[PDB]
Parts: structure tokens; C-alpha cells; sequence
């Protein structure tokens, strides 16, 4: 109970002091998901060798809407498919509709009706800050042991 | 946050425990939030489910008499 | 036997092992594991070789070395261990199977050091010492990837003003010359100043101490103060009107100000108050000397002594003006007592300290452009270049060296293939193209790291001083040649 | 003296994350699941918060150490 | 129990909640501890069978508020 | 080599005309296949692609090795 009353004051706490706002449940990743990988190829501004790495970026993001519906069972193929069916249209029209994944009924959600929201502090420096970690991991190419 | 942590139901409970929390002590202006001016007080006897907010302040050691009321309204401090 | 010629090469090579991939900056991050559960990710090249526990005793032959160079130039290090590291590679096979006589490739590399300088005299190219502009993407290479890339204009100020200030000419072939005559280690000393801005960051010519007035009243503005420098402070002379006596000794000459190197009590205090002098005391000794150099007061030992030739002319101000919370003291002045003290003024204590690693190793690449006023081509050009003219004077040795005078060749073109490695691309595929665009390119095409395509220099403008060119490759023989004299290891005290 | 080079990290640098990201993986959501982490005190204590867990269990594997950080 | 050694931790959870019976109403602790114990080798059939904890765990919590009605 | 292709096959989409590209494994960049003269028959490529579909469709369907007669 003291780890979720600290946690829940300094959610709150980035609400006041942040004005903006993101939406949960994997609203976010599934839509930076899908935008990263249709605006690379439209635009071809950044490198033929460089998109090939670039899409392990925009897979990786996909895993936590699939981490979300996989500890309650449900396919995580499923409900991916269910969300891009909603996604594309909404492309099509002209207004702003957000989708997520409702984890008790199983099918899509509206994030602005369920009320599911995340703070805009904190997601901002988690791929920024999960970049960096990452990164370093890869850059090492043998392990160093000495020192004794 | 709250769903996060606990089996969901502590959190219908805790909900308006969290919310007024902030903003009972947190006037509406510029100004900043300090998370440190909210106290916290632990207690192993009674269950989590009859938790309840405190507007104010609370103490550990208190007076001991059999005579002392229970119930005083519009105290003075001093 | 010639067991102990294997190890040399193995050690030299384990040691060259972890830093491949540390050349250029494409550089990657290394993971040393320590016995305690520690990890240090630093990418540094110099920075990890101390740390690392070698067995094999010619392996802390190359930590020595590297060590002397770190001191002198802050890069190049890594680069001077992979260069000597594949000498030995291309020579195994030559000491060994080959059974060539040791000191003769000793003496190769001796020969064909000499034939490398005057290659890197040929491609170096003239530049301007005296041009503020072209500096700026000279230091720049010791200032971007670091916290100040922002603060860079106002860096190459800082450290233009530093050097031109203690560098003299004196031409003339009777007595010899330096160059420039730099001196980075007395003259150029940096004291950090906390409180203020970086932009409003200038260079004092003079000595600043941070200690305040000693006493509660006192003129806080002197027009101008004249320098006393002495050895024993004021106070009751014991064995190993006295106090008045040593302050009417100071005041024959009648000066304006007082400087004492230990403390003063408050007895001698109260005598010098009304003789119009100011006193301040906690100054430490190697600072004695900077004061006499931009006062010309002679330092003396006891107040007896103390000769009448001081003087206190070229003293710019005495302003006392409080700066960052702290009375501080200024004796900058509007002319150059050959030397200088930089003020580095920032928002925070941790922000002085990067920025005086930085400055100092922005002047030591700034000295390296000064002491040779050349530049040579980056990125591998230079390696590259050399190589290329080591296979057209092999063919005109006629001699035994010549087997071992080719291998060097081999090894220069592994500082350009290592930067090729790191940056992704195929290395047999680009060392081939790379190699035939020197002889009719003149040298012009370098490796690009941000893209990867083999471009010209040209361009983007990339270029490194020869001094450190010269000294890379000056070590890199000695460092080779030295293994090879040791065919013996022996143990025991 | 071969230009042979080696993996010999990434592979398991991976595969000790892979190792870390499966106790993380059902410990995240509302729907995740809450593991008890009790080292020498003998004091039970649930939590799905990532820097308790890390700070609470001594991990040798230097993949979780910059993970940790 | 107090006199008992527990070895593995997960049992001291049954413990923890078995003291709370004798604290406040003190009566009943035979009732916690047994009907603890069974309800979760009937879980065992649903873990085995396919059904998540998840639900599992929620299904308990919707089947405790019917019960607590028909008190 | 693989993003020269479809770099290529990109821009010949938006060029209005037909063009074939393929891999030149002496010089390593793409070349026109009809030009260099390099021809498969239809027969070959029709069974390779319905009878390597066919059989590797076939191995993921096996749910147990049973070991049996012996």
C-alpha cells in the first residue's frame, strides 16, 4: 500500500506541473508503432541501409499492448489486429479518434472515455532514456574482466 | 496508478483518499507541489479497507486519563 | 629462446585487442568487469588501460608508454598501441618462419621511420597561426561531443589569447630557436573562479588570490597598490617593538600595500593600518613566484633585507568588488608580464570543473597547431597516404630490409581499415578503392565516419596538426622496436 | 595473428536481458502478476514497482547492472 | 504454528493471515487456515486447465461480494 | 545490394515504363537481366515455389516424433 500511495502522488504530481497529457493502455505505442513505420516510406529522407534497423525500432514498441493482454490470456494477434482495423478508419476521415486496448472486455477502447491516461514527463524521457540503455549494450563487443 | 499496484479493489477505495490529497494541500496558482509536506502514518491493526484521509496532523504518544472527553469541537492549540 | 619473442607479440597484441574498436570517433563503449562488482562504461581509450591488470610483463611496457603520451597529448593514445601492435603482426612470420635477424628489422623500422616523417612533411599543408577563424575547427576536434559545443566561440577566446600571450619568437640561428616558445605547465595555470557566466568569461594577465581584507575598516579602492613579497611573516621572531621594528623596515620605501605569504597577527595589523597599507596574508609559495614575475618585487627572506628596487607599476586595479558571494582580489593590468591567469566563471562548481579539463586539452591541441605550423589530413588519409609511398621506396632499397620495410606498409593501412570496421562497410571492398585514389587524388581522399562513403577532404575540411602525427608514429617504432630487443624474460629479485 | 573476430556478448548480453525481461514482462499492467521478493530479513513484501526489485535481489550478470541504473 | 520452523516463505503468508483471526475475533483460525488450503487445489484444476490467475483472482473477488450478501 | 533494388524498383514505378532489375554478383551493384542474358525456365520456378510451399508447410505440422517399430 506505501509503494502504490508513492507512486500515485508522483503521477499526480507531473499532472499539475506538466499541462500535456498522453493517453494509456498502449495508445501510444500502437499509434508511434504504426506512424514511425508508414512516414519513413513515404518521406525516404534518411537512408536505404538505415531503415532496416529502424524497423526493429518500430517493432519494439509493439510488445507492451502485447505484454498487457498476454498476462490476462488473451491472443495478443488478436487484439493487434482489432486495433489497425480501427486505425485505418480513421485515416480515412478527417476527425481525431484515439484507440486502446481494453484489457476487461478484450476488444478496443476509447482512452478519452475509459479515462486511462499517462503523464507526458514520464513517457517522454522512456524512449529517450530506454535509447540510451539499450544502445550501450549493443556497443560492447567483448567483456572486459580484470582488475585482479 | 493505483490499478497498477494493488487487485483493484483498494483502489475505489483509495481514490478519493489520493485525489483530495493534492489538492487539499496545494492551493491553485503558480507557485510549486511539495510531496514531502504530506505525512505518512503506518499502522498494522486495522484492515486496508477502512482507510480513510486525514486533513491534518496526527500524533504517536497522547495523555492518558479515564475522565478526558471524547469529543472536543473548535479546539485551541497552544 | 624464441618462446619468449612470442609472448612480446602476444602481449603487445592482447593489449591492442581491446582497443580496436576504441579508434576514431565512431568509437563504442566497453564493459570491464571488476572483482568487486563494479562496471565502468566509459569509452575512453586511455581511461581503461589503467585499469586493467595485465600478467606478462611487456604488456605493462605499453601502459608506461601510453602513460608518457597521455601527459603530453590527449589523444592519439590508443592510436600509437594498434599502429605498433600490427608492426609486430606483419613481422612474425618474418622473425620466425623467415629467420630474419632481429636487430635488422630493428634497423628497418629505423630507416623506414625516417622515410615515413618526410612523407607526412610532403602532405602536410600550410596554415595560418595567426588567423582566430581557422582556429576555431582545429580546437574544435577537443571540443564537440562534449557540454561545450554551445560555449565553443567563446572557448576558442579563452585559449587563443592564453597562447599568443606567452609565445615569443626570438628567429636568430646563434643560440638555436623555438618556434613559438609555448610554456603550458607555469604560465598558463588556471585557478577556477566559482560564480558568474561562461560568456563574460576573460583572460587576466596577472596573479588573483581569493583572500579578502584582514581588517574590519579599511580603503577598499587603491589607486595604486604596490607589491611587497617577503618570506617570514610579522610577528615575535623566536629560535628554531620587534613587531613594530619588521613593519618600519616595509615602510621605508613608504608603500600602499602589503603581501605576506604565512599569517599576521593582529598586533602588526594595527602598526600598518596607519601608514596607509593594506595587508594580506594566506598566500601560498608557488604563487610567490607568479608575483614577482608581474610586479618585479624581489622576493626576500628576512624584513631586514628587504631591498628598496620593488616596485608596483603595471597593476590595473585594486577593486575589491565582490563576485560570486566572495571578496576576491585583481591584479590584471592592460600589459602582458609574460604570463597570464584564465578566469573561468560558470552557474556551478561542476560545470568550472569539466570546463578546466577541456580548456587545457583545448590548448594542448591548440600548442600542437602552434609548435608545427602544418596540418595533415584525418580520418585515416594520412595512414593511407604513407602506405602508399612505402611500396614505391621498397622497390629501390635493394636489400635484405626490403621484406621487413614492405610489412610496415601493411601496417599502416590497418588505422584506415579500422575505422572501416566500426563504420560497417566492407573492408576489402573499400581499402581497394581507397588505396588507388591517392596516387592520382594527391592525397585528398579521406573516410568519412558520419556517412561512410569514401570522400574528399577536401570538403568537410578535416585536419589534424603534424605534431601528433609525428609523434604517433615516432612512438609506435620505439614501442616496437623495444619488444623486440627483449628476447629473454627472466624472474626473480 | 588472424583477423577472426568474435561475438561472445551480445548473444548473451541478450540473453541474460531476455532472462530480466521475463520477471519485469508479467509484473507490469494492472492485470500483471505480483511477485514476493524476501532476501535474509524474513520480511514478505510484494511489489510490481521495477527499481524495488532490482535493489531488493543481487544480481551478478553485468547485463542488469546498466538496467538497474 | 509459532512453534513450528517454516521453511519455504510462501507458507508464512498462510501464517501472517492465520494470526489475524486469533488477534481480532479470535475464533476461527482452523476455518482460515483449511479453507485457504483448498481453494487453492481447486485452483490448481483451473491453472492446469488454461484459465489465467488473473481470472481466476478476479472470479474470487466477484464470487466474495455474492457471498458476503447471503451472510 | 538489397536497398539498391528496391531503390531502383521504386523510381521506375513512377516513371511510367517496365523495367527488370537484378542482382550482379561480379560487380555487386543490380543490373538488367534481359542485358546480361541471365534466364530461368517457368517450368523450374513453378514447381520451386508450390513444392518448397508444400513440404515446409508440412514439417510445422507435426506435433510429436514418435519413435515406433522397434
Amino acid at each position: 500500500t506505501k509503494d502504490a500511495v508513492r507512486d500515485g502522488l508522483r503521477a499526480v504530481a507531473n499532472v499539475l506541473k506538466d499541462k500535456n497529457i498522453i493517453p494509456g493502455a498502449g495508445a501510444f505505442y500502437i499509434a508511434l508503432s504504426r506512424y514511425l513505420r508508414s512516414a519513413n516510406m513515404n518521406k525516404l529522407g534518411a537512408k536505404g541501409k538505415t531503415k532496416t534497423g529502424i524497423e526493429a525500432f518500430a517493432e519494439a514498441l509493439l510488445v507492451i499492448p502485447k505484454t498487457l493482454v498476454k498476462n490476462s490470456g488473451f491472443d495478443p494477434l488478436d487484439v493487434l489486429a482489432m486495433v489497425e482495423d480501427e486505425l485505418d478508419d480513421a485515416q480515412d476521415s478527417d476527425e481525431t479518434r484515439y484507440v486502446g486496448v481494453d484489457l476487461n472486455i478484450g476488444d478496443s477502447c476509447d482512452p478519452t472515455i475509459e479515462g486511462i491516461w499517462d503523464s507526458y514527463r514520464v513517457l517522454r524521457n522512456a524512449i529517450t532514456g530506454a535509447t540510451g540503455i539499450a544502445s550501450n549494450l549493443l556497443l560492447c563487443d567483448e567483456l572486459l574482466r580484470a582488475g585482479r | 496508478s493505483l490499478l497498477t499496484k494493488v487487485d483493484a479493489d483498494l483502489t475505489e477505495v483509495l481514490t478519493p483518499i489520493v485525489t483530495d490529497a493534492v489538492l487539499s494541500v496545494y492551493d491553485a496558482q503558480a507557485d510549486n507541489l511539495d510531496l514531502h509536506m504530506v505525512e505518512i502514518m503506518q499502522m498494522q491493526h486495522l484492515s486496508p479497507k477502512d482507510t480513510t484521509f486525514i486533513k491534518g496532523l496526527v500524533l504517536d504518544h497522547g495523555g492518558r486519563h479515564p475522565d478526558m472527553p471524547t469529543r472536543v469541537k473548535n479546539a485551541y492549540v497552544l | 629462446g624464441r618462446q619468449a619473442q612470442i609472448s612480446n607479440i602476444t602481449a603487445a597484441k592482447a593489449v591492442a585487442d581491446v582497443i580496436r574498436t576504441c579508434l576514431g570517433p565512431k568509437a563504442m563503449l566497453k564493459m570491464l568487469l571488476d572483482p568487486m562488482g563494479g562496471l565502468v562504461l566509459t569509452n575512453d581509450g586511455h581511461a581503461i588501460l589503467r585499469e586493467i591488470d595485465v600478467a606478462h610483463p611487456a604488456a605493462k611496457s605499453m601502459l608506461e608508454l601510453s602513460r608518457t603520451q597521455d601527459e603530453e597529448v590527449g589523444d592519439g593514445t590508443t592510436t600509437v598501441i594498434i599502429l605498433a601492435g600490427e608492426i609486430l603482426a606483419q613481422c612474425a612470420p618474418y622473425l620466425i618462419e623467415k629467420n630474419i635477424h632481429p636487430v635488422i628489422i630493428i634497423q628497418a623500422l629505423k630507416k623506414a621511420l625516417t622515410d615515413a616523417l618526410e612523407v607526412i612533411k610532403q602532405v602536410s599543408k600550410p596554415v595560418d597561426v595567426e588567423n582566430d577563424a581557422a582556429m576555431k575547427k582545429l580546437i574544435q576536434a577537443s571540443i564537440g561531443t562534449k557540454y561545450v559545443i554551445h560555449w565553443s566561440e567563446k572557448m576558442c577566446e579563452l585559449a587563443l589569447d592564453a597562447v599568443k600571450t606567452v609565445r615569443k619568437d626570438l628567429g636568430q640561428t646563434v643560440e638555436g630557436e623555438p618556434n613559438f616558445e609555448i610554456d603550458i605547465k607555469r604560465y598558463v595555470r588556471v585557478e577556477k573562479i566559482p560564480g558568474g557566466d561562461v560568456l563574460d568569461s576573460r583572460v587576466l594577465k596577472g596573479v588573483l588570490l581569493n583572500k579578502d581584507v584582514v581588517h574590519p575598516k579599511m580603503s577598499r579602492h587603491i589607486e595604486n597598490p604596490r607589491v611587497v613579497l617577503l618570506d617570514c611573516p610579522l610577528e615575535y621572531k623566536k629560535g628554531e617593538e620587534q613587531v613594530q621594528l619588521m613593519c618600519e623596515q616595509i615602510l621605508a620605501v613608504r608603500p600602499t600595500l602589503v603581501i605576506t605569504e604565512k599569517g599576521v597577527s593582529d598586533l602588526a595589523q594595527h602598526y600598518l593600518l596607519k601608514g596607509g597599507c593594506s595587508v594580506l596574508r594566506r598566500v601560498k609559495k608557488s604563487d610567490n613566484n607568479r608575483i614577482a614575475r608581474v610586479t618585479g618585487a624581489t622576493i626576500v627572506n628576512r624584513v631586514e633585507d628587504l631591498k628598496e628596487s620593488d616596485v608596483g607599476t603595471n597593476c590595473g586595479l585594486f577593486k575589491v568588488e565582490m563576485i560570486g558571494d566572495e571578496y576576491f582580489s585583481f591584479l590584471d593590468n592592460c600589459k602582458e608580464p609574460k604570463a597570464c591567469t584564465i578566469m573561468l566563471r560558470g552557474g556551478s562548481k561542476d560545470i568550472l570543473n569539466e570546463i578546466d579539463r577541456n580548456l587545457q586539452d583545448a590548448m594542448a591541441v591548440a600548442r600542437n597547431v602552434m609548435l608545427s605550423p602544418s596540418l595533415s589530413p584525418g580520418g585515416g588519409a594520412t595512414e593511407m597516404a604513407v602506405s602508399v609511398k612505402l611500396a614505391e621506396k621498397a622497390k629501390q632499397l635493394e636489400g635484405i630490409q626490403q621484406w621487413p620495410y614492405q610489412a610496415v606498409a601493411d601496417a599502416m593501412e590497418c588505422i584506415p581499415r579500422t575505422l572501416i570496421q566500426n563504420a560497417g562497410g566492407d573492408p576489402i571492398r573499400l581499402l581497394s578503392q581507397l588505396r588507388a585514389k591517392h596516387a592520382q587524388g594527391n592525397f585528398t581522399t579521406g573516410i568519412d565516419g558520419d556517412k561512410g562513403k569514401i570522400v574528399d577532404m577536401v570538403s568537410y575540411g578535416i585536419w589534424e596538426p603534424e605534431v601528433i602525427k609525428q609523434q604517433s608514429v615516432k612512438t609506435a617504432i620505439e614501442s616496437a622496436c623495444l619488444l623486440l630487443r627483449v628476447d629473454d624474460i627472466v624472474s626473480g629479485v | 595473428a588472424e583477423s577472426l573476430r568474435r561475438d561472445a556478448a551480445l548473444k548473451v548480453n541478450v540473453t541474460s536481458a531476455e532472462g530480466l525481461q521475463s520477471v519485469l514482462e508479467t509484473n507490469l499492467g494492472p492485470k500483471g502478476t505480483l511477485k514476493m521478493l524476501v532476501d535474509g530479513a524474513g520480511n514478505i513484501k510484494l511489489t510490481k514497482d521495477g527499481k524495488v526489485l532490482l535493489t531488493e535481489m543481487q544480481i551478478q550478470s553485468p547485463t542488469a547492472v546498466l538496467i538497474a541504473r | 504454528l509459532r512453534e513450528l520452523d517454516i521453511v519455504h516463505p510462501a507458507v508464512k503468508v498462510l501464517v501472517m493471515a492465520t494470526e489475524q483471526q486469533k488477534i481480532d475475533m479470535g475464533d476461527g483460525t482452523n476455518l482460515v487456515m483449511i479453507l485457504a488450503g483448498e481453494l487453492l487445489n481447486v485452483s490448481e484444476k483451473l491453472i492446469s486447465m488454461g484459465l489465467s490467475a488473473v481470472e481466476i483472482i478476479q472470479g474470487y473477488n466477484m464470487a466474495r461480494k455474492f457471498t458476503l450478501k447471503e451472510l
